[PDB]
RNA sequence: UUUU
C-alpha cells in the first residue's frame, strides 16, 4: 500500500460527530452523535452523488458511537445482516437490513435479543464475531463500565426467522477495584483481548473465558495517562497491535500473542521519544493480508507502517476542501473554531470487491470519518 | 552431472514439447533453485503439485524453497503433512528438523526469543524421535542439535526448559580430547552440586563428539563448543581442549579463516603475540570479514594500547558502518580518555544501530543514560528524559531476558524503576538480587559482603515504602540500620538518610505513632539540611497536628531561609501554612512578599501557583475584593500559559490548546469541550474520557 | 455518586416520537483548604527524583563473537529410469556482504527490490604483506605498528506454438524477432515508430511468463512509463504488471516491472535479489541522445543470465553497437531493420494560401513546384493565418492536425488566435467537461481552481489544445488521453510530444525548420524531422500522410530544406560517462577494477 | 589519462589514500548520486548544519537540482541563515574549481558555469513549499513555471533520501531525524498527486 | 531560447 486515490467523498453527512463507521459487502454503516444511522450503497455508478444511494433511520436521541455489521449467508440461500450499536446512554440495539423487491429500497428492523435482566447494564463497546471455522455460531462480545466482558451467540433460527441471544458467560477485570473497559476485539483463533483505561490489556481463551495474559503498556507510571483507544488482532498472524496514550503523544505498541511479549513500537520524528502520532491515536486496521497497519491520529493524518521492518511506508493528509461539491464544505464548525485540518475518528479497509466504482474493482479500499462530519472513501492505486 | 544451468533449456524445450510432464516440471524446478532462482522454483513446484497432488517429493522441495525464502508457516505445514503420509523416508524427517532450525534461529535473530526456546524443544523432540525409532544416524542431523543448543544456553532465563529426558536417551542409543575436559556420559549422569548453565554447556559438547574437509569441521565445532563453554564458565580445561581441537584442525587444513579466528580467541589472555598473529593471518585469509578488526581492537585494548584500537577502529568503521560493535569500541576508548559527550553519543548511536541484538549495547547505553541523569538536578517533566528512563528501562527488559542474575544489572535496573514509579517489578527485581547476594555470602562465608547487604536493605525499603508496605518497609530499614551503625564514609551517609525518611513516613502514614516518626525526623534534621528535605519534615510534622510540631516545622522553615537565603517553594509552602492556620499579619506580609517576586521566580513558576495564592489570600482579608489583576498581569507577560487563561476566558484557553500549540492531556481536552456546554462538544468530551465524572454529569443535565 | 450511579441515571432517557443542538442545564463553576492541602502539604509514597538525588548513588571475553558451525554435507538425488523419477539419496560431501555469486545466501530482512549498499553486486557477465618478526607476524596490512603493550553479431535480410497470437498477419521482420527470440538468444530491431515494434516486447513478456520467470521494460524518459503501463494493463490477461518509481513501488511481485534506466543501475549496483528471477531486460528508445541515459553502464554491469531485447529508430550505425555488446557479454544477438512506412508521407509547402507539394510519395523532389512557389512568394507566422490554414484544412477535411512550435510562449500565444472556431458538438462538450471533472477529483478545490487548468478545461472543450513542458503532469497526462480519445482536432506542441507516445493524427505542419538549443539557433537535424514528420498517418483511418511545411512571405532555401528533409540521417552516439561516484563505488567493491570496466567499452 | 587525473584529484582531496582505500569521505560520497558528490559530502560532513532546521536544510540543497537558467533578478534571501549556507557552498566550490583547474581536468558545461548562473533562485519556493504555502501562491512568487517547480521538488525528495543513508553512515542522528522530517514535509498536495495512468 |  504506497499510493492511494479519492474515488467518492460526502462532506456534511451527519448533523453530528461521526464517531464510527463499518462496512460490508452491499454497503457501509456510519452511527453520529445526532442519532441517525446511514446506510450507503457500495455499487455506485459512474457520476452518482453518494448521498443519492444513502438510507437514514433514527435509532436513539442520546446519539451513537459504537456500531458494527454483520452479513452471512446462513443456509442455501436465506442472506442476513445485522447491526448493533451502543449509545451515549449505554444501550444495545440490533437491527434487520432488507431491501425491498421493486424499489430496491432499504428497510430498517428492529430486534429485541436481550432479556429484561441484561437490559441493566450499561456497555461501551462491542464486535461481532463471524464464524471462521472456529466454531459454527455467530460471536458477539461487548463491554460495560464496570469492566467487565460479556460473551454471546446468537442462533438465527429456532428455515424459520426467530432470533436468539444465549450468554456464554462474563470475564472480569483482572485489577481490584475494577477500571472502565475502553475497547474490545476477538479474532478468528478463538481469543479475546480487553483495553482498559490504566494501560493495561488482558487477553482471554474464548471457549473456556479464562485470562492468559496480563501486560502492561505504561512508559512510566509517574502520571494517570496513557488509557487504551484501540487493540485490533492480525487478520492471519499471532499479532495483536495497541493503541495506547503517552501525556498528549500517540503512541502503538506491537504483541505476539502465543507467549505475550513486547515486539517493538512504531515512531517517527515530531516536532525526542518514540510517538506514532503527534496528538492521539484514535483508531487502527489491517489490510487482508495482515502487512499493512493503518492508524488513525487526532492531529489529521492517516498514516501507513510495515509490519514486518516496523517503518512508516506513507501519510495522507486530511483537509476540508477536499470536498467535491463546494456546497458541502464546512470550513469552521459551530463556534468558529478551524476545520482545514480535522482529526479522525475511525478508519476501516475494505476487502477487494466490496467497493465498486471509478475504478475500484479488483484492488482493495479505505474509508475514514473525520471532524468535519464528512465521509470519504480511497482506493489503492493498481491491481491485485 | 551438477551442471544444473544447461538442462535448464532442455527442460523448457521438453515442457513447451509436452506441458503435461510432472518430472519436467520437477527436474526444471530443482535446476531453478541450484542456480540463485528461488522464487521461479516456487511458481515451478506449486505447478507440478497442481498437475499432481499426489506427487510427494515436490511438496518437499517446495517447502526447501519456501524455507530459503523465509516462508516458514507454509514450509512447516508441507512438511509435517509430506512426514504424517509416510514416516519411513529419512530426507523428509531431516528437512523437518532443518526448517524447524532455521525458524528457530531466524526468530531468534528477529527478536521472538519466547517462542524460540519452544520450537527448539520441538526440534530435540523430533530428533529424539527420529534416533530412536528411525535408528539413522548423521552428521547432519547432530550438527542441527548442536545449533538448538545453543538456544537454551544464549536465552539462559528460560533454561530451566531443557529437555534432560529426551536428551539423555538421545545420548544413550549410539579420546584424545576426553583427558582434558573429562566430558563423559557416565560422568554426567553420576554427578552433583553442578548448576543449569554448566549442565547446559556440557551437553552442547556432546553432539560435536558424537557426530580431510569433513574432519577439519569436526574438530573446528569441537573446539567452537569447548570455546563457548570457557567463555560461559571461565575454567581452564576448557581453553586446553578448545586449543587442542583447533590445533588439530589447523593441521588438517588450515586454509579457512575460521579455525585461525578461533584459535586468536582461545588465546587472549595466556599470549597476545600468538593472537595478533592468528587474527592476521585469518584477516589475510579472508579480506571481507570485519570481525577479524574488532577481535584485533579488543585484543589491543586489553593490553591497554590506546592508539592502536583507536586506528583499527577508525579502519573497521571506513569498512562496516553499519555494525554496532566499531562504534561501542570507540566509545569504550573515549569514556577511558574521559570525553563524556562524544561517549555518550556513540553509545546511542551503538544502541540505535544494535537493533537488539547486543547485550552490551543494551548494558552500556542503560549505564551510560543512569550516569549521565543520577544527579543532574532535573524535573520530571522533561519529556526527553523520562523517555530516555524508559529506553533504558526496556533495555534493561530484554537485557534480563538473555542474562539474568546479574548485579550491576540489576542495580541499574532498581534505579531506573524506583525512578519511573515502577514499584512493581521493582519489588521482583529486588527479590531476586536479595536471593543471589544470600548465595554468593552463603558459601564463601566472608564478611565484607555486609555492606551491600545493608544498602539493597535500603533499597529494599523504599520500595516497599512505595508499594506501600509499611511494616516490611520498617522492618528493612531496621536491619539496614542496624547492620551499619559505626560506618563513617561516603556510602553509609546516603543509607542512613534512607532508612531516616522510610522510617519516619511509613510510621506516620500507617502506625500512628507519632512519637517515633518525631524522633526519626528530628535525628534526620540534625544529621542533614536541605531544602527539599525540611519542606517534607515540615509538611509531615504539620500533617501530625501537634502543636509543638506546627511550632517545630514553622521555626525550622525559619531557619532554613535564614541561613540558606531565599526560595519560591519554601515561601509557597510558608504562604500556605499561614492560610491554613489564619495568622491575619502573617497574611499580611506574605501578601506584600508574593506580589513582589523578581522576573526570575516567576519565569520558574510555570504553574502560577503564586498568583493562585496571591488571590487567595487577598480574597480572604478584604471582604470580596476583585484578585484578578494578577491573573491579567500574568497573561500579558505569558499570553501562551495554559494555567491564565482559565480565570479570563476559556474560550481562548480552548482554542491555545487545540491545535498543537501547547501539550494537553487527553483528560484536560475532554474538560475543555465540556465546558463550553453545548451537546456536540459534550458528547465529543465525553467520547474522549469516557471515565471522566463531570462529562457524563454535563450530558445526563442536557437532556 | 460514582461513575455507575451516573451511568444508571443515564438509561432513563427514553426515546420520543429533527436533531436539536441542546445545552446543558450544569453549572461547572469555603473547602477551598482541600485544594490547597492537597497542593502544597500533603506528603506523598512516591519519593520525587529531588530526594532520589539525595538517597541513590551509582553502584572483553562477551563483546566478541565466535565464529557459527560450518556443514560441509548435503543431499543428492538420484533418478532411475525412463520418466525420471526420484529413487534414492546419498550423503555426499556464503552471505550477501561476503560472496559476489548468484548462490549465495538471501536475507529477507533486506529489500528484495532495491537492495542496500551493505550488500554486494552480482558477478557482472561477460568480463608480500608479511612482516615477520622470529617467526611471528606482528605488523597488521596497511599500518605501520603492531601492539606495544603498556561472441558475435549478426545481420539478417528481409513456431508451433506461439505464446501469443494477433488477428492481423504479422510483417516479416516481426516473425524474425519473434523466431530469433524463441530460439534463445537476443535481438536488435530497427524501425520507423509506430510500425509495430511493440509486439516483440508482448511476445518477450509472454514467453517470459511462460517460463516462470520475469521482464524488466526501461526507458529512459519517465513520461513514457506511466503510458506503457496503461497499456501494458489493457492489453495482458492472466499476467501481472508492475511499476517501479524512485519511491512509489505497485505490484512488486509482478511478472513484468516498468521502470527507467538509472533505477535499474541503482538496482544492480547494489544486488538486488529481484534480478535473479529476470530473465528479459527491454532497452526502448536506444536511439534518443540528448546532453539518465546510461544503458551501457547497465550492459556491463549485467549478470550473465540475462538476455537483450533492444527497440531503436532507422540509424546507419546498428551493427557497431550489436557486435560490441555481442563481444563484451558473449552473446549472439541479431539485427533486423526494415524502412517499411504503413502510411506514406508526402511533403507539403504552405505559401500564399496554396498547398504546392515538393515530394512525392516515392521520395522524389520536385524542381518545379518549388520553382512555382519560389515565384508566387515574390519571417514569422501573423495574427490571421492560423484561422486560413485551419479552415482550409476543414473544407478539405485533413484533421485533426499537429502543429510543431520550438518555443512554450508562442504555442499558447497561437492557440489564443484561434478565438471563434468550434470543433465539438453538444454530446462531445458534455462528454469532455465530464471527464475533465472526474479526472481533477483527487485534488482539492486549491488546486482545481489554479488559472492553468481552468484555461486548458476553456481549450479543450473547443477540440483545441496545447502540450509543451511548462506545465503540470496531470493537466499533460489529461491533454495526452483526450487527444487519445479522439477529441482534440488542432494542437500545438514541443519536441515532448514528439517522443513514443499515441498519436492518431492526420496531418503534421512545422511552423519553422529551426531549433534553438543549448548556445544558438540551429536547423533541425534530419533524424529530428525524420521522427516528427513520420507521425502523420494513421493505419487503417487514413490513405496519406499529409506533411505541410509553412513559408511566410519569404522563400524557403533550397539548400536547408534538402539538408533537413533527405539528407544523411543522424548516427548512434556514445553517451559513456567517467564519474566519482562510478569510481568510488568500484573501489569499495574492489572488483571489477576502473581499468578493466574502461577498456571494455564502446569507445576504447 | 582521465582516470588517472580523477585518482589524482581524488587523492589530494583525502577521499583515498595512497593505496586507494576508500576513507571516510569516500565512503560518504558513495551514497550521493546526483551531479555533485564531493561538494556536497564536505558540505554535510562537519557541523555545519547543526543548527539549521529541516526547511532550511532542504531548500538549501535545491541548488544541486535547479539549473539555473533563468532571467529574472533574484529576490533577497529570506532568511540569514540560508545566505550563510550560499557562502558555504560557494566557498567550497571555489575551492574544488581550484582542484581541478591544478590537475588539468576537463569540466562539462554545468560544471564550469555553477557559480556564473542563478542556480540560488529556487531556495525561496523550496523554503516556502515546506513552510506549508499553497501551490498557487508558490507560483505566483516563481521565477519559473509550474513544471520547473514539480521538477525541482520532485528531485528533492530523492536528495533527501540519499542524505538520510549517508548521515547514517556518518554517525549523525540529528541529521537523520532532520532529513525524515523534511521529506514527510515537502511530500504532499499536487505535486506528489497519482497519475492519471494509476 | 527546446529537452531534463
Amino acid at each position: 500500500s504506497k499510493v492511494f486515490i479519492a474515488t467518492a467523498n460526502a462532506g456534511k453527512a451527519h448533523d453530528a460527530d461521526i464517531f464510527s463507521v463499518s462496512a460490508c459487502n452491499s454497503f457501509t454503516v456510519s452511527c453520529s452523535g445526532d442519532g441517525y444511522l446511514k446506510v450507503w450503497d457500495n455499487k455506485l455508478l459512474d457520476n452518482e452523488n453518494p448521498k443519492d444511494k444513502s438510507y437514514s433511520h433514527f435509532v436513539h436521541k442520546s446519539g451513537l458511537h459504537h456500531v458494527d455489521v454483520l452479513q452471512a449467508i446462513e443456509r442455501d440461500a436465506f442472506e442476513l445482516c445485522l447491526v448493533a450499536t451502543t449509545s451515549f446512554s449505554g444501550d444495545l440495539l440490533f437491527y434487520r437490513i432488507t431491501r425491498e423487491d421493486e424499489t430496491k429500497k432499504v428497510i430498517f428492523e428492529k430486534l429485541d435479543l436481550l432479556d429484561s435482566d441484561m437490559k441493566k447494564h450499561s456497555f461501551w463497546a462491542l464486535k461481532w464475531g463471524a464464524s471462521n471455522d472456529r466454531l459454527l455460531s455467530h460471536r458477539l462480545v461487548a463491554t460495560d463500565v464496570k469492566g467487565t466482558t460479556y460473551i454471546w451467540k446468537f442462533h438465527p433460527f429456532a428455515l424459520n426467522w426467530s432470533p436468539t441471544l444465549e450468554l456464554q458467560g462474563t470475564v472480569e477485570s483482572p485489577m481490584t477495584p475494577s477500571q472502565f473497559a475502553t475497547s474490545v476485539d476477538i479474532s478468528e483463533r478463538g481469543l479475546i483481548a480487553t483495553g482498559f483505561n490504566n494501560g493495561t490489556v488482558q487477553i482471554s481463551e474464548l471457549s473456556t473465558l479464562r485470562p492468559l495474559y496480563n501486560f502492561e503498556s505504561q512508559h512510566s507510571m509517574i502520571n494517570n495517562s496513557n488509557s487504551i483507544r484501540s487493540v485490533k488482532f492480525s487478520p492471519q498472524g499471532s499479532l495483536l497491535a495497541i493503541a495506547h496514550d503517552s501525556n498528549s503523544f500517540g503512541c502503538i505498541t506491537l504483541y505476539e500473542t502465543e507467549f505475550g511479549e513486547r515486539i517493538g513500537s512504531l515512531s517517527v520524528p515530531t516536532h525526542l521519544g518514540e510517538f506514532a502520532h503527534s496528538s492521539w491515536v484514535m483508531s487502527l486496521s489491517f489490510n487482508d493480508s495482515g502487512e499493512t497497519l493503518c492508524s488513525a491520529g487526532w492531529d489529521g493524518k492517516l498514516r501507513f507502517w510495515d509490519v514486518k521492518t516496523k517503518e512508516r511506508i506513507t501519510t495522507l493528509n486530511m483537509h476540508c476542501d477536499d470536498i467535491e461539491i463546494e456546497e458541502d464544505i464546512l470550513a469552521v464548525d459551530e463556534h468558529g473554531d478551524s476545520l482545514a485540518e480535522p482529526g479522525v475518528f475511525d478508519v476501516k479497509f475494505l476487502k477487494k470487491g466490496w467497493r465498486s466504482g471509478m475504478g475500484a474493482d479488483l484492488n482493495e479500499s479505505l474509508c475514514c470519518v473525520c471532524l468535519d462530519r464528512s465521509i470519504r472513501w480511497f482506493r489503492e492505486a493498481g491491481g491485485k | 552431472k551438477q551442471e544444473e544451468s544447461d538442462s535448464i533449456e532442455w527442460f523448457q524445450s521438453a515442457l513447451r514439447v509436452d506441458p503435461n510432464d510432472v518430472e519436467s516440471w520437477v527436474g526444471l524446478g530443482q535446476a531453478y533453485h541450484a542456480c540463485g532462482r528461488i522464487e521461479a522454483s516456487i511458481k515451478v513446484f506449486d505447478k507440478a503439485i497442481q498437475l499432481r497432488p499426489s506427487h510427494t517429493f515436490a511438496q518437499y522441495f517446495k517447502a526447501i524453497s519456501l524455507c530459503d525464502v523465509g516462508e516458514y508457516l507454509e514450509s512447516l505445514d508441507i512438511l509435517e503433512k509430506v512426514c504424517q503420509e509416510a514416516a519411513t523416508e529419512e530426507s523428509f524427517q531431516i528437512g523437518l528438523v532443518e526448517v524447524l532450525m532455521r525458524c528457530s534461529l531466524d526468530l531468534y535473530s528477529q527478536g521472538f526469543l519466547l517462542k524460540s526456546v519452544s520450537i527448539a524443544k520441538d526440534t530435540i523432540e523430533r530428533i529424539k524421535i527420529i534416533i530412536s525409532e528411525l535408528k539413522c544416524e548423521n552428521q547432519q542431523v547432530w550438527i542441527y542439535l548442536s545449533q538448538v543448543l545453543r538456544l537454551f544456553i544464549w536465552i539462559e532465563s528460560k533454561v530451566d526448559t531443557l529437555p534432560v529426558e529426551s536428551l539423555v536417551s538421545i545420548f544413550e542409543n549410539s579420546e584424545e580430547i576426553d583427558s582434558v575436559d573429562n566430558i563423559k556420559i557416565d560422568t554426567l549422569l553420576d554427578s552433583t552440586t553442578d548448576d543449569n548453565v554448566s549442565i547446559a554447556c556440557k551437553f552442547l559438547i556432546l553432539a560435536s563428539k558424537y557426530s580431510g574437509t569433513v574432519r577439519a569441521s569436526y574438530w573446528y565445532n569441537i573446539g567452537i563448543s569447548e570455546l563457548t563453554a570457557f567463555i560461559t564458565l571461565k575454567e581452564p580445561q576448557y581453553r586446553d581442549a578448545a586449543i587442542f581441537a583447533f590445533k588439530k584442525s589447523i593441521q588438517l587444513q588450515s586454509n579457512t579463516s575460521e579455525t585461525w579466528i578461533g584459535l586468536g580467541i582461545a588465546t587472549m589472555d595466556i599470549n597476545f603475540r600468538v593472537s595478533q598473529h592468528c587474527f592476521i593471518k585469518a584477516t589475510a585469509l579472508e579480506p571481507k570479514a570485519t570481525n577479524t578488526w574488532f577481535n584485533l581492537a579488543m585484543l589491543g585494548l586489553k593490553k591497554k594500547d590506546t592508539e592502536f584500537a583507536q586506528q583499527v577502529l577508525n579502519k573497521l568503521q571506513s569498512l562496516a558502518p553499519q555494525d554496532s560493535s566499531p562504534w561501542l569500541g570507540m566509545a569504550l576508548i573515549l569514556e577511558e580518555q574521559g570525553d563524556i559527550i562524544g561517549s555518550s553519543k556513540l553509545f546511542a548511536h551503538s544502541f540505535i544501530l544494535s537493533n537488539g541484538r547486543s547485550k552490551a549495547a543494551q548494558f552500556m547505553y542503560a549505564k551510560n543514560v543512569l550516569e549521565n541523569h543520577i544527579n543532574n538536578g532535573d524535573d520530571e517533566r522533561d519529556i526527553e528524559t523520562v523517555e530516555k528512563l524508559t529506553t533504558a528501562s526496556i533495555a534493561l527488559e530484554q537485557f534480563f531476558k538473555k542474562s539474568p542474575d546479574s548485579q550491576f544489572a540489576l542495580q541499574c535496573a532498581l534505579l531506573t524503576l524506583e525512578r519511573l514509579h515502577h514499584y512493581e517489578n521493582a519489588n521482583e527485581l529486588a527479590n531476586r538480587l536479595i536471593g543471589i547476594l544470600e548465595k554468593k555470602f552463603e558459601k564463601t562465608q566472608d564478611e565484607r559482603e555486609l555492606f551491600n547487604f545493608a544498602i539493597i536493605k535500603g533499597q529494599f525499603a523504599r520500595i516497599h515504602l512505595g508499594l506501600g508496605n509499611f511494616e516490611l518497609s520498617i522492618e528493612n530499614a531496621d536491619l539496614s540500620q542496624g547492620i551499619i551503625s559505626e560506618s563513617s564514609d561516603e556510602k553509609s551517609m546516603k543509607t542512613k538518610i534512607s532508612n531516616h525518611i522510610c522510617l519516619g513516613l511509613s510510621y506516620f502514614f500507617l502506625n500512628d505513632f507519632d512519637q517515633t516518626l518525631n524522633q526519626f525526623q528530628e535525628l534526620l534534621s540534625i544529621s542533614k539540611d536541605s531544602k527539599h528535605l525540611v519542606v517534607l519534615i515540615a509538611k509531615v510534622l504539620y500533617d501530625v497536628g501537634e502543636s509543638d510540631t506546627k511550632e517545630i516545622a514553622l521555626q525550622e522553615l525559619t531557619e532554613y531561609i535564614a541561613t540558606s537565603g531565599a526560595d519560591l517553594l519554601v515561601t509557597l509552602t510558608i504562604a500556605a501554612m499561614s492560610i491554613l492556620d489564619d495568622k491575619r499579619e502573617d497574611l499580611s506580609i506574605i501578601l506584600e512578599e508574593l506580589k513582589a517576586l523578581p522576573l526570575s521566580k516567576q519565569i520558574i513558576d510555570k504553574h502560577k501557583d503564586a498568583p493562585y495564592l496571591i488571590e487567595e489570600i487577598t480574597k480572604r482579608l478584604y471582604r470580596n475584593d476583585t484578585g484578578k489583576q494578577v491573573w491579567q498581569r500574568s497573561a500579558y507577560f505569558f499570553p501562551n500559559n495554559l494555567k491564565v487563561w482559565e480565570r479570563l476566558d476559556k474560550n481562548i484557553q480552548r482554542r491555545i490548546a487545540s491545535n498543537g500549540q501547547n501539550k494537553v492531556t487527553a483528560e484536560e481536552m475532554s474538560k475543555l469541550y465540556c465546558e463550553s456546554k453545548n451537546l456536540r462538544s459534550i458528547q465529543r468530551g465525553m467520547f474522549l474520557c469516557p471515565w471522566n465524572v463531570t462529562a457524563v454529569k454535563a450530558l445526563n443535565e442536557c437532556f | 455518586s460514582s461513575i455507575q450511579e451516573l451511568y444508571q441515571s443515564l438509561k432513563e432517557i427514553t426515546n420520543n416520537a429533527l436533531f436539536e443542538d441542546r445545552i446543558t442545564k450544569l453549572d461547572f463553576e469555603k473547602h477551598a483548604n482541600d485544594i490547597i492541602k492537597d497542593r502544597f502539604l500533603r506528603p506523598s509514597n512516591a519519593l520525587p527524583w529531588s530526594l532520589l538525588d539525595m538517597v541513590q548513588d551509582v553502584p572483553y571475553k562477551e563483546l566478541l563473537k565466535v565464529p557459527d558451525p560450518i556443514n560441509r554435507t548435503s543431499y543428492q538425488f538420484k533418478r532411475t529410469g525412463l520418466e525420471g523419477k526420484i529413487s534414492g539419496y546419498k550423503e555426499e560431501v556464503a552471505n550477501a556482504s561476503n560472496s559476489l555469486s548468484i548462490t549465495r545466501s538471501i536475507n529477507h530482512n533486506q529489500n528484495s527490490v532495491r537492495g542496500s549498499t551493505a550488500q554486494l553486486p552480482f558477478t557482472p557477465g561477460g568480463i608480500l604483506l608479511h612482516k615477520d618478526g622470529q617467526g611471528l607476524f606482528d605488523i597488521p596490512e596497511g599500518m605501520n605498528r603492531g601492539i606495544k603493550p603498556m561472441e558475435w553479431a549478426h545481420v539478417v535480410d528481409l513456431i508451433p506454438n506461439p505464446a501469443r497470437s494477433w488477428p492481423f498477419e504479422l510483417d516479416t521482420f516481426q516473425k524474425e524477432a519473434v523466431y530469433h527470440l524463441e530460439q534463445g538468444d537476443s535481438v536488435f530491431v530497427a524501425a520507423h515508430t509506430s510500425a509495430g515494434k511493440t509486439v516483440v516486447a508482448e511476445y518477450a513478456i509472454a514467453m517470459a511468463h511462460r517460463n516462470m520467470t520475469k521482464t524488466i521494460y526501461t526507458s529512459p524518459i519517465k513520461a513514457l512509463s506511466n503510458q506503457k503501463f496503461r497499456d501494458f494493463k489493457e492489453t495482458f490477461d492472466d499476467v501481472n504488471i508492475g511499476l517501479i518509481t524512485g519511491d512509489v513501488q505497485i505490484n512488486p511481485d509482478a511478472n513484468c516491472l516498468i521502470m527507467t534506466t538509472e533505477i535499474l543501475r541503482s538496482m544492480l549496483y547494489r544486488g538486488a535479489d529481484l534480478i535473479r528471477d529476470v530473465e528479459f531486460v527491454i532497452f526502448d528508445e536506444v536511439h534518443y541522445v540528448n546532453d539518465g541515459v546510461v544503458w551501457e553502464e547497465v550492459i556491463i554491469m549485467l549478470p550473465q543470465h540475462v538476455k537483450f531485447i533492444l527497440l531503436s529508430a532507422t540509424v546507419p550505425n546498428t551493427y557497431e553497437f550489436a557486435n560490441w555488446i555481442g563481444r563484451t557479454k558473449q552473446k549472439n544477438i541479431y539485427v533486423i531493420s526494415t524502412p517499411k512506412r504503413p502510411v506514406p508521407l508526402e511533403i507539403n509547402i504552405w505559401a500564399k494560401k496554396e498547398l504546392i507539394p515538393v515530394i512525392n510519395q516515392n521520395s522524389e523532389f520536385l524542381e518545379a513546384n518549388f520553382r512555382k512557389h519560389k515565384e508566387i512568394l515574390n519571417d514569422g507566422p501573423s495574427k490571421k493565418t492560423w484561422p486560413e490554414i485551419v479552415n482550409y484544412l476543414r473544407k478539405r477535411e485533413l484533421l485533426p492536425m499537429v502543429v510543431f512550435v520550438f518555443s512554450k510562449k508562442r504555442c499558447e500565444e497561437y492557440a489564443d488566435w484561434l478565438e471563434g472556431i468550434n470543433f465539438c458538438n453538444n454530446k462531445e462538450k458534455s462528454q469532455i467537461h465530464m471527464f475533465i471533472e472526474k479526472s481533477i477529483t483527487r485534488l482539492k478545490k486549491e488546486d482545481r481552481d489554479l488559472p492553468q487548468i481552468l484555461k486548458t478545461r476553456s481549450l479543450l472543450e473547443r477540440g483545441i489544445a496545447v502540450h509543451h513542458g511548462g506545465l503540470l503532469p496531470i493537466v499533460k497526462e489529461l491533454i495526452e488521453i483526450l487527444f487519445s480519445k479522439g477529441f482534440i482536432k488542432v494542437l500545438f506542441a514541443t519536441e515532448t510530444f514528439a517522443m513514443g507516445l499515441n498519436l492518431p493524427t492526420r496531418t503534421v505542419i512545422f511552423s519553422s525548420i529551426r531549433k534553438h538549443d543549448g548556445n544558438g539557433l540551429r536547423e533541425l537535424t534530419p533524424g529530428e524531422f525524420t521522427q516528427m514528420a513520420g507521425r502523420a498517418g494513421r493505419r487503417g483511418l487514413d490513405s496519406t500522410g499529409t506533411v505541410i511545411v509553412m513559408a511566410y512571405n519569404s522563400p524557403l532555401s533550397i539548400a536547408t530544406f534538402k539538408e533537413v528533409t533527405m539528407g544523411v540521417p543522424t548516427r548512434l552516439q556514445s553517451q559513456f560517462r567517467l564519474t566519482y561516484n562510478m569510481i568510488l563505488n568500484l573501489l569499495r567493491i574492489e572488483a571489477l577494477r576502473v581499468e578493466e570496466m574502461i577498456k571494455y567499452s564502446f569507445s576504447e | 589519462p582521465d582516470y588517472e587525473k580523477r585518482l589524482a584529484v581524488l587523492k589530494d582531496t583525502e577521499f583515498i589514500d595512497q593505496n586507494h582505500n576508500v576513507l571516510l569521505k569516500g565512503r560518504v560520497a558513495c551514497e550521493i548520486n546526483s551531479g555533485y558528490e564531493l561538494v556536497l559530502t564536505e558540505l554535510i560532513l562537519d557541523n555545519f548544519l547543526g543548527s539549521f532546521e529541516p526547511e532550511e536544510i532542504v531548500a538549501l540543497l535545491s541548488v544541486f537540482v535547479y539549473e539555473g537558467k533563468t532571467r529574472e533578478e533574484e529576490p533577497p534571501i529570506v532568511t540569514p541563515r540560508l545566505a550563510k549556507g550560499k557562502q558555504r557552498i560557494e566557498e567550497i566550490y571555489k575551492k574544488m574549481l581550484c582542484v581541478f583547474n591544478t590537475h588539468q581536468i576537463p569540466l562539462t558545461q554545468d560544471e564550469a558555469e555553477f557559480l556564473d548562473r542563478k542556480r540560488f533562485a529556487m531556495m525561496n519556493v523550496v523554503y516556502e513549499w515546506a513552510r506549508g504555502l499553497s501551490f498557487k501562491e508558490i507560483m505566483e512568487m516563481s521565477p519559473e513555471a509550474e513544471g520547473t517547480v514539480v521538477r525541482v521538488i520532485t528531485w528533492l525528495d530523492e536528495i533527501c533520501r540519499e542524505v538520510k543513508t549517508a548521515s547514517i553512515i556518518i554517525g549523525n542522528s540529528t541529521l537523520h531525524m532532520k532529513m525524515s522530517r523534511a521529506q514527510e514535509l515537502i511530500k504532499r498536495d499536487i505535486v506528489f498527486a497519482a497519475s492519471l495512468y494509476l
